[PDB]
């Protein structure tokens, strides 16, 4: 998971 | 002032999704609101939206939300509710398109709209000064110094940060053209  | 219904709105909207993960867990959140992983899933419209309605811990929404509330308000103030609608409804879809290009669906988070605002904020102020809008440099030093420790993995997403970026600095650049 990427955190935008 | 800084108040305004769009703002609020989404700051609700974060936070009410944010209390749902807590409760039902990220992943049971994230299968339903994120990027679709599968093209069967391509209408499900709210995904290309809702991932960045999520959050991932309470220190990523606080300060999300805070860079929203300050550049959102800002924006829905001085030019009104159907442009921070807007600029939001592309940023979202835009940078969660290139997030998912550059690193697949699992993604979250405002900041992608944020950096879009970031963009559009600074841009709007430079070329159009009389908008009411500006960024400063403290602000734009803090927010390169974001970007790129991106790129560094110390703002993960890097595909949402460059994209929203971008679409920030296009609309802001089309809107400066128009006076």
């Amino acid at each position: 998971v990427r955190m935008a | 002032e800084r108040a305004g219904p769009v703002t609020w709105v989404m700051m609700i909207a974060c936070v009410v999704v944010f209390i749902a993960m807590q409760i039902l867990g990220d992943q049971e959140v994230m299968l339903w609101l994120a990027w679709p992983f599968d093209p069967t899933l391509k209408f499900e419209f709210w995904r290309y939206f809702t991932h960045a309605l999520m959050h991932f811990s309470l220190m990523h929404i606080l300060f999300n939300l805070l860079w929203w509330w300050y550049l959102g308000g800002a924006v829905e103030k001085r030019l009104g509710s159907g442009k921070l609608i807007v600029i939001t409804l592309i940023s979202a879809l835009l940078s969660g398109y290139v997030q998912q290009k550059f690193s697949g669906p699992w993604f979250g988070g405002l900041s992608g709209v944020v950096f879009a605002l970031m963009g559009y904020v600074w841009l709007r102020g430079e070329r159009d000064p009389q908008s009411g809008i500006y960024l400063q440099r403290g602000l734009i030093i803090f927010a390169l110094i974001w970007i790129v420790a991106g790129w560094f993995d110390l703002s993960m997403a890097n595909g949402a940060h460059i994209a929203g970026l971008a679409v920030g600095l296009a609309m802001a650049f089309v809107d400066s053209l128009n006076a």
